């Protein structure tokens, strides 16, 4: 009988900044107990300050990247080099999903930019298309380990000033890319410590007004 | 979105022409030309105010 | 589940179908009103697969009503009975069979009677002076055979009634949540307020 | 089923058993597994009797049009022609195909083509139920360019031996002799193969 | 699975010379939840014992540890260990290995002869964690792996350890549908233990 | 193909500085009878390529003939099909991975692994994996079924990190391989002693050598293993 | 899981990995796989971590027991025995797969043996998830008459491998020489070639930051 | 998820949480399942968050196509078949949702459909949809009144959400609330039970099963 | 299915259930009493499998009135929830489990309080100001969590749960038959006949 | 696994390859499937190895008891205790077993022992996953009577052919010989056997 579709673990992680936005994936592909690749790269930068990545089964993840970099070629064909805006690029990743309601992409996709407005921003989707706009988000493997802390630390989540008798929240701010950054390695050295399916190497591609960015660290091999 | 006037336009001449192959190799639609044409007016944000 | 109840008396048919609209453990709706008219003389009460019911009733409103604009003039409701029959044996061999089962009391001006038609999903379709679907002829069956006469006025049919749900509402396991009964005869189809 | 080929110096021998069972009933005690599709290119048949069957007429019309448009076909399109159609059929069929022939140049050829319709040119092929349980005896006892009657003595020897642990196989040792000089057809009884 | 039906968290840090432990309130039945009270820590003396689980299991096998260390106290003349203790609770499960509790329970502890701080966890069959700085329990597992990797520094003061402990807790339950309604936190010294209710979302 | 029945198993492979080398045994299996052993399951294409190929081996043959005919196609019309318009590992292997992720997508897989070995134009080092679900990957060495098992921690000594391949010369690479192939040989129930190697390198083009056989092995010690416990003689 | 075991020309080297896994999660970062059955014989195991736990322990204690009462020193095949026979009137359902290795007064040996309870012997062997990466190292490397030192290198090697190749394994290695003449030589955390890195930033939160809605002593 | 609309004497009440989940997982608290189709009409999302997302907004389309077409806001008895029609069409595929369609014409008046995946579209004054839907209902029902002020029916609505979000594990995050008039509708706000669930159960002196 | 509640006010615990039993299509009895007094101050009302509510109740009850006579002494709530609870934890590993559902009240005499514990078939016990077993606890706890008061009077109660059942007859799918009430206070235990 | 056991002019001979796989992962390379149950009375093992060696260790036990009460057992004794265990428990048992002994009366003996319990005395027995392929082998090449010499040439060639044949045979070739000499073990490795 067979199945279509894979696992290949890998976890990714969007936070949207003030004017920038970051997104960070692990660069290990895993088959069960086996490693793929200490370095297969999963998040792209896909033009027009657009990085994206597609989390989950590679195959399915590596045809959706594909499908939405050709979307942007023939848009720019179509609109004189237009620029597709990241809520645009975001509408038209949930049409690419849905249309394979039946059959989906078995992926967690997240997209980074900017907005008209020049601030960061991060989308992210279920397999089958349904999406919201967001302040920070984890997906794939050790999403569940990482995604509460990112609401703690990002957020600010359950931090009350302290002497105001737990009445007062902790006001939530801006980070700068030096205190993102930051989260995301350790969010990943963690995820790494706890999760088999995270190692070998953190890649990071960082959105700004001048274009992406991408800074690599390793993370332990085992 | 919405649809930059210019694009609009060039979609309602993509159907003009399928009296005959499609911009994108599609099959005839229609058996004759149409025998009307358009002022089409609009505004957006790429181009201002436009008319074709 | 559902109650679709039919009972054909001297000078007219009367249909009674439930109220309620039930999906897991919530009653949804109180007064769902489970007929269409097809045409002035002729009504069908449904019952059946969510969704299946109503899609079913007015794709034949639609069609009965094209016909009475086309020939100007009125189907019998042995006519009418019949397409809806044929529609439904297609159904139940068709890639997606409707699971719609359907009452239809009608007035035949021509022939001045009433008639009453029991039609299942599958296309079974008997003549009755008594009809249900589902469960409720397990309990009506019985009391019209032995309550049922054929002498009787639109006001016994009505009694009769009050007698059939007075017993489903003390052995039937659900809450149908009450009935609304309509009156199809000489003058057309109506419904009684005060039942 | 007991079916295998053997190329040797003169050209090619095809052998088969002629036991066809449905459950432990032998339906068939005679069967003729050895099938042409061509002058000189015969095969030999196991799995599916409908299945191997309906391969062999069609594959002996697709040579009889090749034939007649482009000339004499060799083995090797003969095999081409059934792995075509054993591979793109290969979730509705239950053919296990040995094809055999005879030409000036290659002298004998034989491809096996097992379930799947994958194909493997060999000096000899074995296939069948049968074939198992003399998978050693064959590899030990076959030469290249052996004579006509070493070649059936080999087969005699293999198929009898196979028939002998195989309930599948049984009946008469049928074989077809391809070369120069045509195509001789030859049979072996009980009472001579059980005595080897 | 019978581990997912009620709900419900645990986790134990250990600091300077102090310990932690810490669960949600809740006990539902799949969707619904029922209990806005259920505490899922006990002790026996001066040893703790957190359990998630199956809640019927979770009751139990507190009245059995209840029991036996009761029994223990009577005839050794002296209150159970938190080491002696992990061993027994081990083996009690063990026992039913091919029937099991349906439960993930943890120790915490300082021993009142070293004055060392002591956790363990357990599996369902009594497989022994024998981690020294957190264990984790219940059905936000993941989530609480992840908050305590993250926030956990050693050698935190027992201030400081109620602040880390708590947020691991509280965001980790966040993230869970079957856990949070409520929380409770024990810091243990060797001379004092404090708990708190601590003030948490109530969807 | 719904489940093969003539499978090949493991194919293996590591960069090393000037090229890449790749191994395949000559094993056709079907089921636990191991049926065919003269079965070359290394292709090359053109003098830049060799793609090895594990899995249903009639599938491996219809691949071949996909590979032959582009081939032949790429040469239609095309002056510079021996030279600079010459098929690239890259096209070769970007064609198959369409090829397989569109078959999976039909429920119709071509039931194999496939790694892809060559050198780019530009001298570059091409190793990329693909698949019967289209999942593909590169990595410094990659191998195959029961070879990513045992192949993979063996080669990865070798090429560990992207910085090592520059260190890594042919002689030390091709003996890893053959090493590898021995091991797969001792553990793998469904190898062969036989194995064809191709090493393709940026200064002397491909080579091809059939017909290796594992060599130098350890059996020795099996005399002195008696019974599975208490038994002495 | 990754354990191995590996005789030398004096004794018999056993070694494993320190990760435990619940599903695709480590629970125990720095776990401790190398059990005692006795002094001079130790076990390593795959598996269900509590049948391979507690089949230790229930073997120890008998194999003590019979030490005390027949006056002699444990043998490895008394254990392997008793193991067998036990995990065999069990029909495979307790999980336990074991390297057991060991010296005593008949000499140096090594076994193996799976849940079912079927036994092997040999000069090296390998178990548990992250066992065929081992077994490579060891089909690569392996030679007759090991001296101590060499021994331990190949078996650590072979865990190694388990460690980078194998999800299911991780961490430290840990090792045991049980030499002919000599005291057991327990090594744990022999390597230890995974710390992890310093974090960015402490996460230490301002006192207070905690939401309290009561608090109260407890009376120990 | 739990979701509810309501007629009452000042029009109707549209009141949604904002939680969606997989499996056990709260994946976020953040979600929209109010669909703003036009100023007189409100769709709200149960169910499968794509199914709901991909097809209200598609209905949004078809909406403006025939207010393009006709030269006149499509009536909500036609929008909500547009979208009956449609999922129907799939009957079987597999497609999960929970929908209502509200707004105003002045045919109509306000109006309120019931709208699933089975095809059931049922016209009505009080609906509650979603996991979360019979601790909504318990709560609007025992309190429900036909003469609400509008006040007194947006609190009600908003406590029915925040009852939900309380008990139902698949509930929470936040109550997103609108009132429906003749004039169309209008936003009132977005109230995070974190702060919600304290402030109400001082105020009103319920929720006696918590801990305070 | 069977309508099990429970409201614990300031003076009182108050119990009530369904009058309804109902077999396939057929409600079999509409008067149904779901409880057995365990001892003069305490009560429990049952729900679960055919057989199984009855035989386990009885037990239960057997057991403590044997307890009450050889002591001379009624048991407190507490000490009759935990044996009713334990019996069902050996139940759910035992041979044949009982699949019955549980509500105790009582009122302690000693502490003079009104307890109810609530108690399903897996042995979970808990004690709550209100509890539920069934389907009915979809709709009852989020009222109670809207309405309930702790400073409330036995009339209070009683109002409490005439909102309850109001709703249970307007939302459940099934048709219950109303229920019996029962109040437990320090004067023991009695039917509010007027409901 | 490829188990044979052979009866000649002097006594038996016992072989077996060494292969043991879970999987297509070889366990064990160097198996020793040649068991001892009394002096000269050993066994061959094919199936579970749990059961095959479960059997083997109480049917040593049996025999040891024996002999201390009763004296020295036969080979058919030996082979009626296997039985019983075999039989008894067939529901719960994947053993294929050969017992073969010597004696100064009957000299070698040979039972062999299938899935089920049965029990066949035979002048050579052959067994497990890879003698399917020698039946044919084995049928045409086996005399009664060979000397010592002869017999080890056709249990290295009988399994030799298995092993080339079988996945789930491999590793060194085994034997055990049973005469009145003594017991003796030989090893033959790959590099020998493979070229026969
Ligand atoms: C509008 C909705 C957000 C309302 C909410 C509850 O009703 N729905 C939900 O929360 C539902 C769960 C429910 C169907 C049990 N969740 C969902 O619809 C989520 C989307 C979020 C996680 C971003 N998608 C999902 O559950 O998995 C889809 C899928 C499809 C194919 C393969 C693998 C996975
Ligand atoms: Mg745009
Ligand atoms: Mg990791
Ligand atoms: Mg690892
Ligand atoms: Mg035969
Ligand atoms: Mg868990
Ligand atoms: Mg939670
Ligand atoms: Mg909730
Ligand atoms: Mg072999």
């Amino acid at each position: 009988q067979f199945n279509p579709y894979g696992d290949n673990g890998g976890t990714i992680l969007g936070i949207a900044g003030e004017d920038f936005a970051v997104l960070a994936g692990d660069t290990r592909n895993i088959t069960d107990y086996s490693i793929n690749s200490r370095y297969e790269p999963k998040v792209f930068d896909c033009g027009d300050n657009i990085v994206m990545s597609a989390n989950g089964f590679a195959a399915d993840g590596d045809a959706l990247v594909k499908r939405f970099k050709n979307s942007v070629k023939w848009y720019h064909f179509d609109h004189n080099d237009k620029k597709l805006s990241i809520n645009s690029a975001a509408r038209n990743i949930q049409h690419l999903l849905y249309g394979k309601r039946f059959f989906p992409y078995y992926v967690h996709t997240i997209i980074a930019g900017l907005d008209e407005d020049g601030k960061g921003a991060v989308y992210s989707f279920d397999p089958v298309g349904s999406y919201e706009r967001e302040q920070c988000r984890a997906g794939g493997a050790a999403a569940s380990l990482i995604m509460p802390f990112l609401d703690n630390q990002v957020n600010f989540k359950n931090q009350y000033e302290p002497g105001t008798n737990g009445k007062v929240k902790k006001p939530l701010k801006y980070l700068s890319v030096e205190e993102v950054i930051k989260l995301v390695r350790d969010s990943f050295t963690s995820a790494t410590e706890r999760h088999i399916q995270v190692g070998d190497g953190l890649e990071i591609l960082i959105v700004t007004k001048d274009g992406v960015r991408k800074e690599f660290y390793e993370l332990k091999r085992d | 979105e919405d649809i930059n006037v210019e694009s609009l336009t060039q979609s309602v001449c993509d159907l003009a022409l399928r009296f005959g192959e499609g911009a994108s190799g599609e099959e005839r639609l229609m058996s004759r030309p149409f025998g009307v044409a358009l002022l089409i007016a609009g505004h957006d944000a790429d181009d201002g105010y436009q008319l074709f | 589940m559902d109650i679709i109840l039919g009972i054909r008396v001297q000078d007219s048919v009367i249909l009674a179908s439930s109220k309620a609209v039930t999906r897991g453990i919530s009653v949804l709706k109180d007064s769902d009103d489970k007929t269409r008219q097809l045409s002035p003389h002729t009504l069908m009460s449904f019952a059946g697969e969510a969704g299946d019911t109503v899609q079913f009733a007015e794709y034949i409103q639609a069609n009965i009503q094209l016909y009475s604009i086309r020939e100007d003039y009125e189907l019998s409701p042995q006519a009418v009975s019949s397409f809806v029959r044929q529609e439904l044996a297609k159904s139940i061999r068709s890639r997606r069979p409707y699971q719609v089962n359907v009452l239809i009391g009608g007035y035949d001006k021509k022939k001045n009677k009433p008639e009453l038609y029991q039609i299942d999903y599958l296309g079974t379709k008997v003549e009755l002076p008594y009809g249900a679907h589902g469960y409720s002829g397990f309990y009506t069956f019985s009391l019209l055979d032995h309550h049922y006469r054929p002498d009787m006025t639109t006001e016994e049919g009505l009694d009769l009634l009050k007698l059939c749900v007075q017993e489903l509402e003390k052995r039937m396991p659900m809450d149908f949540k009450g009935v609304i009964v309509k009156i199809v005869d000489k003058d057309g189809i109506r419904q009684v307020d005060d039942f | 089923t007991s079916i295998m080929a053997v190329t040797f110096k003169d050209g090619v021998i095809l052998g088969a058993d002629s036991r066809t069972t449905t459950g432990a009933y032998i339906a068939n005690r005679v069967t003729d597994k050895l099938t042409r599709v061509h002058d000189k290119i015969w095969c030999c048949r196991s799995g599916s009797a409908a299945d191997t069957q309906a391969i062999a007429d069609i594959v002996q019309y697709h040579l009889e049009l090749y034939t007649s448009q482009y000339g004499t076909p060799s083995t090797e399109t003969a095999a081409s022609v059934f792995k075509e159609l054993c591979y793109e059929n290969k979730d509705n069929l239950t053919a296990g195909i040995i094809v055999a022939g005879y030409d000036d140049k290659n002298k004998g050829e034989v491809y096996t083509i097992p379930l799947g319709g994958s194909v493997h040119k060999l000096p000899y092929a074995i296939a069948g139920s049968g074939s198992t349980f003399i998978y050693g005896y064959c590899d030990k006892n076959f030469r290249e360019n052996m004579s006509k009657e070493e070649t059936v003595d080999f087969i005699k020897h293999s198929l009898s031996q196979a028939i002998k642990w195989d309930g599948s196989s049984g009946g008469v040792i049928r074989m077809v002799v391809l070369t120069a000089a045509g195509v001789e057809r030859l049979i072996f009884y009980p009472d001579e193969y059980e005595q080897l | 699975d019978p581990s997912s039906i009620n709900g419900g968290i645990v986790v134990a840090m250990t600091g300077k010379d102090c310990v932690a432990i810490a669960c949600d309130l809740r006990l539902g039945s799949q969707s619904l939840g029922v209990s806005n009270k259920f505490e899922k820590i006990f002790h026996y003396g001066h040893v703790f014992l957190g359990i998630t689980g199956l809640a019927t299991d979770v009751t139990t096998l507190n009245e059995m540890f209840r029991y036996k260390t009761n029994l223990y106290k009577l005839k050794e003349e002296r209150a159970i260990e938190p080491e002696t203790f992990t061993q027994l609770v081990s083996s009690s499960l063990y026992e039913r290995r091919f029937g099991p509790y349906f439960v993930g329970p943890v120790v915490a502890g300082i021993n009142s002869k070293s004055g060392k701080p002591f956790i363990a966890g357990f599996d369902l069959i009594g497989c022994i964690d024998e981690a020294k700085d957190f264990i984790v329990s219940g059905t936000a597992s993941d989530q609480l792996f992840g908050m305590c990797e993250s926030l956990y520094e050693p050698n935190l003061e027992p201030e400081d350890l109620f602040e880390t402990i708590s947020q691991a807790l509280l965001n980790a339950a966040d993230r869970d549908a079957l856990s949070g309604w409520g929380a409770v936190v024990y810091i243990i010294k060797k001379d004092e233990v404090v708990k708190r209710y601590l003030k948490m979302r109530q969807d | 193909t719904q489940q093969p029945i003539v499978t090949g198993t493991s194919v293996i492979s590591m960069k090393y500085d000037n090229g890449v080398i790749i191994a395949a045994d000559n094993l056709g299996s079907y089921g636990s009878l191991l049926r065919f052993n003269g079965v070359e399951r290394l292709i090359p294409v053109g003098d830049n390529t060799v793609v090895g190929i594990s899995g249903d081996i009639s599938d491996m043959q219809h691949i071949e003939r996909l590979l032959k005919d582009l081939v032949t196609e790429n040469a239609y019309d095309n002056p510079l099909a021996d030279a600079e318009e010459a098929l690239e590992p890259s096209y070769i292997f970007e064609y198959l991975a369409t090829v397989m992720y569109q078959r999976r997508s039909k429920m119709n897989p071509l039931w194999n692994a496939i790694i892809v070995a060559g050198v780019q134009s530009n001298g570059d080092q091409f190793l990329r994996y693909v698949n019967l679900l289209g999942v593909t990957y590169s990595s410094p060495t990659l191998a195959t079924g029961f070879g990513a098992h045992m192949a993979n921690p063996l080669l990865r000594k070798v090429v560990d990190r992207e910085s090592d391949i520059p260190k890594t010369t042919v002689q030390v690479a091709e003996e890893a391989i053959v090493n590898a192939m021995r091991v797969l040989y001792y553990r793998d129930a469904r190898s062969s002693r036989n194995f064809s190697l191709a090493i393709i390198d940026k200064n002397t083009g491909l080579t091809f050598k059939k017909n290796l056989q594992v060599e130098n092995m350890k059996w020795d010690f099996a005399k002195d293993i008696k019974g599975y416990g208490t038994q002495k003689i | 899981t990754t354990i191995v075991g590996v005789k030398f020309n004096n004794g018999v080297v056993i070694a494993a990995d320190t990760r435990s896994t619940q599903g695709p999660i480590v629970a125990d970062k720095n776990c401790a796989k190398l059990h005692r059955i006795s002094p001079k014989i130790w076990c390593a195991g795959a598996g269900t971590a509590a049948d391979t736990e507690a089949v230790t322990q229930l073997i120890g204690s008998n194999i003590e027991l019979h030490s005390l009462y027949t006056s002699r020193e444990p043998r490895v095949v008394s254990a392997l025995q008793m193991l067998k026979q036990h995990l065999f009137k069990y029909q495979g359902h307790i999980g336990a797969y074991l390297i057991v290795a060991g010296v005593d007064p008949t000499g140096s040996h090594l076994f193996s043996i799976h849940a079912h309870g079927s036994t092997d012997v040999g000069y090296y062997l390998s178990l548990g998830s992250g066992s065929l990466a081992a077994m490579a190292v060891l089909e690569s490397h392996w030679k007759q008459d090991l001296t101590k030192e060499e021994a331990i290198k190949l078996a650590s090697d072979a865990i190694q491998a388990g460690i980078w190749n194998d999800l299911g394994s991780g961490s430290n290695v840990d090792v045991c020489v049980m030499e002919i003449g000599k005291d057991a030589e327990y090594l744990r955390n022999y390597l230890t070639p995974n710390v992890r890195e310093e974090k960015q930033k402490s996460y230490k939160f301002p006192r207070g930051t905690t939401a309290v809605l009561k608090e109260s002593i407890v009376n120990i | 998820t739990t979701t509810l609309a309501f007629r009452f004497q000042g029009g109707i009440i549209v009141a949604v949480d904002s939680r969606a989940t997989a499996g056990n997982w709260v994946a976020s608290q953040t979600v929209k399942k109010v669909i703003e189709i036009n100023p007189f009409l409100l769709g709200t999302m149960a169910g499968g968050a794509a199914d709901c997302q991909f097809w209200e907004t598609w209905l949004g389309s078809q909406c403006r196509l025939h207010e393009l077409r006709e030269k006149e806001r499509i009536s909500v008895a036609a929008a909500s078949k547009i979208l009956s029609n449609l999922v129907y069409q799939y009957k079987g595929a597999g497609l999960s949702m929970g929908t209502m369609i509200c707004g105003y014409t002045r045919k109509e008046g306000p109006t309120i459909y019931y709208v699933d995946s089975d095809g059931t579209r049922l016209k009505g004054d009080i609906f509650c949809v979603g996991s979360g839907q019979t601790f909504a209902y318990g709560v609007l029902d025992s309190n429900y009144k036909w003469d609400l002020s509008v006040e007194d029916a947006l609190y009600l609505g908003k406590r029915s959400i925040l009852a939900a979000a309380h008990r139902d594990a698949y509930s929470g995050g936040s109550v997103n609330l609108y009132h429906v008039t003749e004039d169309g509708w209008i936003y009132h706000g977005n109230h995070d039970v974190g702060e919600l669930f304290w402030k109400v159960k001082e105020e009103e002196g319920s929720f006696n099963n918590v801990i305070g």
